[PDB]
């Protein structure tokens, strides 16, 4: 594995620092490393493919070296080199892809392909170098084991969930009380509604609460919290809980009262914010709890009073809400987010080559399904597969 | 057991006897033997130096400026031309043991650009390179009787 | 002086044979002068 | 300050470019820089923490250099190194954190901690490098 | 075979006694043994698989000895070793598994696979050592016509059997007398019921008896015997013997009278216990006989008298019972028990690789079927297969 990495920063820090011009000196420490490789290789036959629509190109090795008898690289030097790199490029591609599909329950955290199982071999370790690519940096630290970690802009921690819970309902659905929400990606929107506008509620206040349990702990999260749930601020016709009929939601929005957001870790409050909208920090949590209330306005102008009668029919439905977005955070486990192409790379290679569904990943690498049942096996396979995708993107995008 | 060099030797026989040196010492010195793999050419000999000494001698090993040697390389230390100049015959006769070893000639070019100020010395070079030349330029033959 | 920290193991090769001058191994004769040819290939010195 | 920086790219470009195998010459320019540090350090004691729930861990120095001999790094080389880095890691953490809280109305732009006020010292500047972050 | 064993204690007492640190002479007697192996190997080629979903892997050998030196093992020494062990590990696994499936009738006790048939070869015997692993200790002694068994637990000697026997019945099933039981694993529960509460029985006592014949003799058994069969102390609706209808069982429990447990061997009473509840020892037996009686209470308070009328309908059914559990025992034949993973290992490897049903073992290695018809062939194959599973578990769990 670590092997694999080098093979690339080798080529990038190569196809990049080797051009018509420069002084040798820039590459002395480089050229060397390079050659070392060629040697170890030459003579070993490699096989890739043998699944779905994946060609089976075979590769032989018999390549010359790189004279160090020069100062300024003459064009002629480049071309006689690029021609030798373009075999490694078109190679690695066919290598990544091959181990970017196979899955294993028992040892999923390990290598699979007849291509890689041979790389972890000892006689090859003679290469490894310059491990500063965020992902490998983290692969290693995970095998000796310690405080690993990554960076994500608008991460993808919430499996898609869009539903409601009626705490008070009746067949006609003309006087409901409950909450409706949308948890997806890095965002949560939740609204609490009370058709009666807390007319018969103690202190004329109806309490609401929304709890979201993350499948992985997020640390160092920068979060935007805003009052109101725009998504649930418009008229809707919704299916009843049993699917037998449809109800009408005609919201009128009031400010959420006594807003309290708690970021908990193992049941303990790590961060708590009372009615603080804007940017807040949640430093370590596996659960978010949003509590908010609808308080019947004690003073109402005629126009307002008219919306909230003492008796049914209740035609304007009092609604309070919150919107929470995790802009950035760190997670000890790999996740999809709004900037990295890893998930898309893995999913794309599998789709393009018609790779059959395996025993670990959900059909189509479906994110919601994956994060909903993010087992240790899925995570180890995901990390292996994401790390390979990142190695590949250093050369092929 | 066979060991590294003289000093290495001495030391052992020496300590072996300073009674107050852990029964482990004798043991190690004892049973510890060389490493002799005929095939391959491996030889891992038991040694003893010092941190700063190992330091030295070490790199001396990891920088044995001695590349291999195939009929092919001999053939190659030859100008791309000449070989492709029919007029001249080439052939091999001696064999090559997988023991072959030479020392790189190190022919990095000019490095120093004297050809743009150090006239005084160029003149001395040219001169030189010149006589050199005459020494080679084959003498002529079959002329037309002067008279 | 601590022993174990001074004792090292040695990676040394085994039985080379160093060669200098080189060339020599080059067996080479030469055509007869009357049959010379330049990059030309027609023949150098062709005025019989 | 700039001091501080180095201490890291030192370790990263370190805990990263040093893996069982790599041919030495990818680090010659690196190893050197490293050692230079160790020297300047050894012999000077340090103090951190001293507020809220911030432990008051004390530190000392006395470490062997790094055999620049070998041509290809053997596993044994790594471990005897990682063990020396993990003291600098667990150190720097306790260092950053210490100056990541103290504040000053007047010169609230300069160093504060008894840890850093000593770093800006002159005898230390023998380290700075690779400021691309 | 014995060969196989070594290959492991070799590795365990290896991957265990060899670590960054230890002094020299703590491995001298060990290192040696090790090398000896390598030699014998290198050169000989091996093959595994070719049955069901079993990967047909090919193996080769050609590994250097050691640097039988250095005092306090230097890290570098380990890694250059672990890399050589991990080929033997991943090997042996593929070896055990291969011979952990093949069945043979006539003479099934012996080796089968193209992998092992070559191991029993003579040129290999140069390896056997440290046979203290309870199982091998017993394998050997068995090839030497000699006695000795294994220590088991909450053993699995009783094939599942849950039934009843009506000694007195009639179409309406309103006045039955008989017994019902559950024999399973190491436990027996049996109840004797008499709807008439021995109203017309001699001495107002109804005798009951339950006999269980073990398929193998158990020796040195520690047994818990308790009065009452909780399993048969509640109301039930049961199918009639002919399956044509259902009867009602409405038990009321009385203490079993004149309890006598006999542990017999070949028809002879070896141990007998009269009304002794708690912990009892049965030192050697192939049969258990439980005799107990229901005695109509000679004196009854009104509430009791009301349950037992002189004439039908009999609505409360007098029931007496016993519970017997074999906590531990020794058997000369391998058996499944509540602690060992052998049966589960063999069954699991066969299931995972879709191994076809063979001529010896019942489909799915079904324990009840196996122990019910525990033929000599099944036992020899089971022992071979259990011994291999135990060799495998020394390295792979
Ligand atoms: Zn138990």
């Amino acid at each position: 594995m670590d092997v694999l990495y080098s093979l690339s920063k080798t080529l990038k820090d190569a196809r990049d620092k080797i051009v018509e011009g420069t002084l040798y000196s820039n590459v002395s420490d480089l050229i060397q490393q390079f050659n070392q490789m060629i040697i170890t290789m030459n003579g070993n036959e490699f096989q890739t493919g043998g699944i779905g629509n994946l060609p089976i190109r075979n590769w032989n090795f018999d390549f010359g070296l790189l004279g160090t008898t020069l100062l300024n690289l003459d064009a002629n030097y480049v071309e006689t080199a690029r021609n030798t790199i373009d075999y490694f490029v078109d190679f690695v591609d066919n290598v990544c892809m091959d181990e970017m599909v196979r899955e294993s329950q028992r040892n999923g955290i390990a290598p699979q392909s007849d291509s890689l199982r041979k790389l972890s071999g000892l006689k090859f370790k003679r290469i490894n170098f310059d491990n500063s690519s965020e992902y490998i940096e983290n692969w290693n630290l995970q095998n000796r084991r310690q405080r690993t970690g990554f960076t994500f802009h608008k991460p993808n921690i919430f499996p898609y969930s869009a539903s409601f819970t009626l705490n008070r309902s009746q067949p006609a659905h003309d006087n409901l009380m409950g909450t409706m929400w949308l948890n997806a990606g890095s965002e949560i929107q939740v609204a609490g509604f009370d058709y009666s506008c807390a007319i018969n509620a103690p202190a004329n206040t109806q309490q609401f609460e929304h709890i979201v349990q993350l499948r992985r702990v997020l640390t160092t999260a920068t979060i935007t919290l805003l009052p109101d749930a725009e998504r649930f601020s418009f008229p809707r016709v919704i299916n009843s809980a049993d699917g037998a009929t449809t109800w009408y939601f005609n919201p009128v929005i009031l400010r959420p009262n006594n807003v309290e957001v708690e970021f908990l870790l193992n049941g303990q409050i790590i961060n708590t914010y009372q009615a603080r909208f804007g940017t807040i920090i949640a430093r370590n949590f596996d659960t978010i709890r949003l509590s908010f209330q609808l308080m019947r306005p004690p003073n109402m102008t005629p126009a307002v009073a008219a919306l909230f009668p003492n008796a049914q029919p209740f035609e304007h439905h009092a609604t309070v809400g919150l919107t929470l977005r995790i802009e950035s955070a760190v997670c000890e486990s790999v996740l999809a987010d709004a900037s990295e192409t890893m998930l898309a790379n893995v999913t794309s290679v599998r789709q393009e080559y018609a790779i059959p569904v395996g025993p670990v990943f959900p059909p189509g690498m479906n994110w919601t399904d994956l994060i909903t049942n993010y087992s240790p096996s899925r995570e180890d396979n995901l990390q292996r597969v994401f790390t390979v995708a990142s190695i590949r993107s250093m050369l092929v995008k | 057991g066979k060991v590294v060099d003289s000093e290495t030797a001495s030391i052992c026989d020496a300590i072996f006897q300073d009674e107050e040196t852990e029964g482990a010492v004798r043991r190690f010195i004892a049973e510890m033997r060389q490493r002799v793999q005929a095939d391959r050419n491996v030889v891992n000999y038991p040694s003893i130096l010092h941190p700063i000494d190992y330091a030295f001698n070490e790199y001396f090993l990891q920088h044995q400026l001695v590349e291999p040697l195939n009929n092919d390389i001999i053939f190659n230390y030859i100008p791309e031309r000449i070989r492709n100049d029919v007029n001249y015959i080439l052939n091999m006769d001696r064999n090559l043991p997988s023991t072959a070893r030479y020392i790189r000639p190190n022919l990095l070019q000019d490095r120093l650009n004297l050809h743009d100020n150090f006239e005084s010395l160029w003149d001395t070079i040219t001169t030189s390179n010149y006589i050199l030349a005459r020494s080679v330029v084959p003498d002529l033959k079959e002329l037309v009787s002067t008279e | 002086f601590d022993f174990r920290n001074s004792m090292h193991m040695l990676t040394s090769n085994l039985t080379f044979t160093v060669y200098s001058d080189l060339l020599a191994f080059v067996s080479a004769d030469t055509v007869e002068p009357i049959n010379a040819v330049a990059f030309d290939n027609m023949r150098i010195m062709n005025e019989l």
